[PDB]
This record gives C-alpha cells, structure tokens and sequence, in this order.
C-alpha cells in the first residue's frame, strides 16, 4: 500500500496503490479513510484508473519512486 | 458554464490540476466560508458574448 497526495480527509486526489498477490490496483481519486490507513484481509471526482502487473513475484526490495513533471516512475 | 481561477496563494506546477475550491483569504481576519474583508471567491465566469 501506497497513498501519494497533499491531504487524506477529502479536499484533493490521493494517488492510490494497493498491491497483492492477485492485481496492482493504480487510481487517484478522493475515496473516504479513517484515522487508521490500514488494508482489511478478512467517489465524487474519480477520474484515474490503471491496472498494471503485480510488482512482487534473504529478502530485500529496494523500491526507488520519482514523481517529476506529473510522471510516476 | 466557464470556470476560471483568479489567483492563489503560490505558483502552479506545470502538468497540475486543481479541483476542490476554497475561499482566497489575503489578511489577518478569517473568511471563515464567508467572503467579507479582504476575501474573494477565486472561481469566476467568462461572460461571453
């Protein structure tokens, strides 16, 4: 999980990644969170979705990310 | 039906979109929602004829 944006209660689209063994879930709209941004196991501006391979397959995961000119990298 | 913004309180990065609106406050007193001393609302109409 990975929320990218300037604030969380409403007010601007948060980029939002949700990553599991299944399918890599990209989109930025406003959505509703609590206190606690956590992901469970057991809106009015949506405009950006994106669907993607998942990203993972003694263990270490160097994870570099780059948002320059408005590009996700 | 056409919305522009009057200004704002910083610069805009290139490749940027806005889309929530709040009051423009330029002063010591609050707006506080209300656009009285010193506040003004930035979205305004073209108007065109």
């Amino acid at each position: 999980g990975w929320i990218f944006g300037t604030t969380l209660d409403s007010k601007t689209q948060s980029l939002l990644i949700v990553n599991n063994a299944t399918n890599v879930v990209i989109k930025v709209c406003e959505f509703q969170f609590c206190n606690d941004p956590f992901l469970d196991v057991y809106a009015n501006n949506c405009t950006f979705e994106y669907v993607s391979q998942p990203f993972l397959m003694k263990n270490l995961r160097e994870f570099v990310f780059k948002n320059i000119d408005g590009y996700f990298k | 039906n056409y919305l522009y913004r009057l200004l704002r309180k910083s610069k805009l990065k290139p490749f940027e979109r806005d889309i929530s609106t709040e009051i423009y406050q330029a002063g010591n007193k609050p707006c506080n929602g209300v656009a009285g001393p010193n506040c003004y609302s930035p979205l305004q109409s073209y108007g065109f004829r």
